[PDB]
DNA sequence: GAGAATCCCGGTGCCGAGGCCGCTCAATTGGTCGTAGACAGCTCTAGCACCGCTTAAACGCACGTACGCGCTGTCCCCCGCGTTT
DNA sequence: AAACGCGGGGGACAGCGCGTACGTGCGTTTAAGCGGTGCTAGAGCTGTCTACGACCAATTGAGCGGCCTCGGCACCGGGATTCTC
């Protein structure tokens, strides 16, 4: 029935994807705890970069975030990294 | 390596808290994908060194916490 | 391996008591067998049986235990059981013999087999089966099959007219090719118009009003060009998925002789079709017609563009709105001699779209050739639109059912305007006021129009509004009654709808519901369910088979389900619902033609009472302005409105033909048409046949002169008198007597009182019966057709005769010589 | 429980901080001139949302083995202390 | 203060055993990917006008540099207290 609707966004990053990333990172085995832990880290990374990107776009009085604003955010982040 | 639509939903949800009703260029979402994948892969390649240093095979969250400390965040 | 188990008959209670019905993974559906746990033991797949066991347990326990479960739920359970059993039985029925195979086994034995497709499965999960079984299971199907490769209706022999189309003159009556029934007068006139146009070589569109027969008209036109013109090349029809069954059915009804293929389904299935159906022994194509859908175009254009199609058509051209459509591009990558577009309505929202469509029909200089848009009202638009009309009118065939077919009952179009509920009003005002705070407990406001549009019909599309009403009844929300009350009162237009539906329930009407929104249709279906109503849904959620059976059920004249509930996008097109008489359009698209389509699905040929259409609009909401946008789109229609030579290869082919068939001049047209003989004058073949009959008689006179064997034709030594003369007279005698008694059915034949001598110590047992079957074979296929003679399973020969085992073609020949000599004696 | 190390208290010594004075440079004030930015309007790209259809990814559960963790024993090295450089 | 020598204790290193968690496989379900529907808002562009900033000159006050004087902090010594064996 209609009641089968549900929501949770952060789980969109899921164990198979994290596994793929770790395997690309040469990892052999992982504890399950890592899945929520990495999600936390990922949120913080997104949180920081979005904060820069939006602050560019609002200074330009835009309504649309551009790839240019994003890449200037990254050019600040990676050098500050 | 990460599904596009879920990630786009997540990034929009996070952006919502700075200011509502932003629109996004799709190329911006792709840039976010590439950046986040690169960051995660690097963090794994790092923390694997800590895991093997402890003579483990598994990654454990202690190792992520250590890595984030040592690179400084 | 364990495939899905079908049924069970009388956890530990189940394992001890019950026997299940097991399908097998590597075996046919007919090979399924009853087995218990101890019978099956342990094997790959056993968990599926356990999962079915769990299903049966939950079926058993909920049926027996719970007093909260009603008798009606037991009826629903029986209806599910039967609904599964119906399909699982019909999967036994064959629908297509694909290919014939010969097999030899480590037993030391050989068999004939068919690849066969079951009557509801794809071509994947087709299987080989033993021929001498399926022939008795479905003699109709195997005979119908073998007619096809026995046929001569093939691209190999389609006559090209690359110089110029042949003469055409308007056909006065339904040609004898067409078998399904009687064409309407206007249908025949449409066929004439298409023939006229194709004889001018032009592509075009058929745009007669929806349901006026376009499927029958198109298939009839195919039948005419394929039989009369001999345009038997590969032809392609592209189809919206939901209509694909009816198309295939229409093919089967109106022109079953045309072998056609439904290139569809999973990758392996299509691969098997390319393997066995497409090519003669890899090339040239073993089929007349492809039916397919746009999906498989976009997927497999890489393959399908390889074919030099003769003719191409599409059932719904409006899907091609603009030249940049990936479908439009890929179809233009196809090579085809002629194109034909079918539509309910060519005049979509913009003349630019019609311009792209005619560019699809014709090279760009044929198009409107000036991209200025239609002015709302001006002089230049009037001259330009009348210019375009005068350009295009020859290339459009269109007729209105009101003008054409006064037998059909008319339609009434009505709109009902309904005031918002309280919850509707407050939600609407809150979205109007951009109130993020209010919508926090309601939110992606990035499309204000969409958000308020869906709000205006119904509030439960916002995920708290249910709880927001139920919590003020926080105990009653468990009751059916208060759930129903809250749902119905949520939305004034639903209150109206329920009143009208109740009145129609009293009056026995049969009703279609349409909406754009699957969530809304879900809510309304759940409303019907809690009201206990009998209905079926249709939208993108239901794959082909379940929708096909749902439409069939609702078209069934007993069908208790009085309501059918559809999306506009999937359900709008080509569905047949002449068992319905009433339509509610719960909401409208931005495009009026979608509403016209949805209406027309009821207003078919064969609908037999006047249909009522009610369009439901929220009063004082944007959608009644969307209606004005629809009218503004609707405006556009009111504006636009050697033969004497003989070759040695032909001498050879004739000599072999007459060695098999005797006086070929009866068959001889077929012998040219099947390519056995190169094309020459029928009279020349006739006279040279008679000439060599006389020369054979002369050779017999020369034998008489000699006593009291090769001889040439036109110097070609490849001829002898006695074999021809005897074979011709013998085959005439045999065919005459077999017709004379048996012809009603030669399978009736027996040699009767004539008792033949036995075979001499052959490796196979033989009797008058094997003789009789062989004789019937030689009658069906002529002398010396030994491969076909052995292969025909109605003769039962297929085992008994070999390709150093004793009997072979020479022995068969001698046996026939004896048998015919004895019967002629 | 005793011994050593650390802490607290008082006085002396000096250097740095704090303030004052004078001169010079920078800032402030006023006027003129040019252009960049702001504001308004127009055109059309592209984003937002939803449906249709297909296919693989995901998800759940069960089973088996490997790795992680803890314990025990042994050997090495480094820390601590004293003397000499 | 660093270097060098010496002894004893503690930590590091290795092996073993056991249990749990992680990986793999199978079957089923759901969502993503791709294409299409439809519309409006926002970006992006262009033109015009006005106000603000820069430049130049003069004048005035504050800041900087130097000098002097006094206080606060550091160091040294003794006695008391705390921590470690
Ligand atoms: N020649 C005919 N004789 C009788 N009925 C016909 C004929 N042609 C079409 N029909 C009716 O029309 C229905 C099929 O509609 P169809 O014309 O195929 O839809 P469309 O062509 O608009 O896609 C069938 O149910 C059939 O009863
Ligand atoms: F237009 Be027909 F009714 F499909
Ligand atoms: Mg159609």
């Amino acid at each position: 029935r209609h009641r089968k609707v549900l929501r949770d966004n952060i789980q969109g990053i899921t164990k198979p994807a994290i596994r793929r990333l770790a395997r690309r990172g040469g990892v052999k085995r992982i504890s399950g705890l890592i899945y929520e832990e990495t999600r936390g880290v990922l949120k913080v990374f997104l949180e920081n970069v979005i904060r820069d990107a939006v602050t560019y776009t609002e200074h330009a009085k835009r309504k649309t975030v551009t790839a240019m604003d994003v890449v200037y955010a990254l050019k600040r982040q990676g050098r500050t990294l | 390596l990460i599904r596009k639509l879920p990630f786009q939903r997540l990034v929009r949800e996070i952006a919502q808290d700075f200011k509502t009703d932003l629109r996004f260029q799709s190329s911006a979402v792709m840039a976010l994908q590439e950046a986040s994948e690169a960051y995660l892969v690097a963090l794994f390649e790092d923390t694997n060194l800590c895991a093997i240093h402890a003579k483990r095979v598994t990654i454990m969250p202690k190792d992520i916490q250590l890595a984030r400390r040592i690179r400084g965040e | 391996g364990i495939d899905i188990v079908i049924n069970h008959r009388l956890l530990n209670n189940c394992k001890e008591n019950y026997e299940f019905l097991i399908k097998w993974t590597d075996e046919s559906h007919l090979h399924n067998t009853w087995e218990t746990y101890e019978s099956i033991g342990q094997v790959r797949g056993l968990k599926r049986l356990d999962n079915y066991c769990k299903q049966f347990i939950i079926e058993d326990q909920q049926v027996r235990l719970d007093p909260y479960v009603t008798a009606e739920d037991i009826e629903i359970m029986d209806m599910e059981r039967e609904r599964r059993l119906d399909e699982f039985e019909e999967f036994h029925v064959p629908e297509r013999i694909i290919d014939s195979q010969r097999a030899s086994l480590e037993d030391g034995t050989s068999q004939l087999q068919y690849l066969v497709k079951w009557r509801r499965l794809n071509y994947d999960e087709a299987t080989w089966e033993n021929a001498t079984d399926i022939v008795k299971l479905a003699p109709e199907q195997v005979k119908h099959f073998q007619n096809r490769e026995n046929s001569k209706i093939l691209p190999q022999y389609s006559s090209n007219y690359t110089s110029q189309r042949p003469r055409f003159e308007k056909l006065s009556v339904q040609p004898p090719f067409i078998k399904g029934g009687e064409l309407r007068d206007f249908q025949l006139t449409g066929i004439n118009w298409m023939a006229f146009l194709w004889s001018k070589g032009d592509n075009g569109i058929l745009a007669d009003e929806m349901g006026l027969g376009k499927t029958v008209q198109t298939v009839a036109f195919i039948s005419w060009l394929i039989f009369a013109r001999r345009q038997n090349g590969p032809h392609i029809i592209v189809v919206p998925l939901s209509t694909m069954p009816a198309w295939l059915d229409t093919f089967e009804k109106w022109a079953p002789d045309l072998n056609c293929i439904c290139y569809m389904g999973n990758q392996k299935s299509r691969d098997t079709i390319r393997e066995y159906e497409f090519y003669t022994n890899p090339k040239t194509m073993k089929f007349n017609v492809l039916l397919t859908t746009y999906e498989y175009i976009l997927k497999d254009r890489a393959e399908l563009g390889s074919i030099k199609w003769q003719f191409m058509a599409v059932d719904e051209a409006h899907r091609l709105k603009n030249a940049e459509s990936s479908l439009y591009e890929s179809l233009n990558s196809f090579k085809v001699a002629n194109r034909m577009l079918i539509t309910g309505t060519p005049l979509q929202n913009n003349i630019k779209e019609l311009a792209a469509l005619v560019n699809f029909l014709m090279p760009g200089r044929f198009t409107i050739d000036q991209e200025i848009d239609f002015e709302n009202q001006d002089e230049e638009q009037e001259e330009y639109i009348h210019d375009l009309h005068r350009r295009i009118q020859p290339f459009i065939l269109r007729r209105l059912k009101k003008d054409v077919e006064k037998s059909l009952p008319s339609k009434t179009e009505r709109i009902l305007r309904v005031e918002l509920s309280d919850v509707q009003t407050e939600y609407y005002k809150n979205i109007l006021t951009k109130n993020y705070s209010a919508l926090t407990a309601g939110f992606s406001l990035l499309n204000i129009m969409n958000e308020l549009k869906k709000a205006s019909n119904h509030p439960y599309l916002f995920d708290n509004a249910e709880e927001r009403v139920l919590q003020k009844f926080g105990d009653g929300k468990m009751t059916r009654e208060n759930v129903l009350r809250g749902l119905i009162m949520s939305s004034g237009k639903m209150v109206l709808l329920d009143q009208l539906l109740t009145r129609l329930k009293k009056d026995g009407h049969r009703v279609l519901i349409f909406s754009q929104m699957v969530r809304m249709l879900d809510i309304l279906g759940d409303y019907l369910s809690i009201k206990g109503i009998n209905f079926q849904r249709l939208d993108g959620t239901v794959p082909s088979a379940q929708r096909r059976i749902s439409i069939d059920h609702f078209n069934s004249p007993d069908s208790n389900d009085f309501v059918f509930l559809l999306s506009t996008r999937a359900g709008g097109l080509g569905i047949n619902l002449m068992t319905a008489d009433t339509v509610v359009i719960f909401d409208s698209d931005w495009n009026p033609q979608a509403d016209l389509q949805a209406m027309a699905r009821a207003h078919r040929i064969g609908q037999k009472n006047h249909v009522m259409v009610y369009r439901l609009v929220s009063k004082d909401t944007v959608e009644e302005e969307v209606l004005e946008r629809a009218r503004k789109k609707m405006i556009l229609e009111y504006a636009i409105i050697d033969m004497d030579s003989i070759g040695e290869s032909e001498v050879r082919a004739l000599y072999k033909a007459i060695l098999k068939f005797g006086n070929l001049k009866e068959i001889l047209d077929e012998l040219i048409a099947d390519g056995t003989l190169p094309v020459k004058s029928f009279e020349k073949y006739g006279e040279t046949y008679d000439e060599m009959m006389e020369a054979a008689k002369d050779c017999v006179h020369e034998e008489e002169k000699n006593r009291k064997v090769l001889f040439n034709f036109k110097g070609v030594k490849s001829l002898n008198a006695e074999s021809l003369l005897s074979r011709v007279e013998d085959l005439k005698y045999l065919k005459n007597l077999i017709n004379s008694n048996y012809k009603d059915d030669p399978l009736k034949f027996s040699l009767g009182n004539n008792t033949p001598k036995p075979v001499q110590n052959w490796s196979s047992n033989w009797t008058k019966e094997e003789d009789e079957k062989l004789l019937i074979g030689v009658f069906k296929y002529g002398y010396g057709s030994w491969t076909q003679i052995r292969d025909d399973p109605f003769l039962g020969i297929t085992d008994k005769i070999f390709l150093k085992k004793v009997p072979g073609a020479i022995h068969l020949g001698r046996r026939v010589d004896y048998l015919l000599s004895f019967l002629r004696g």
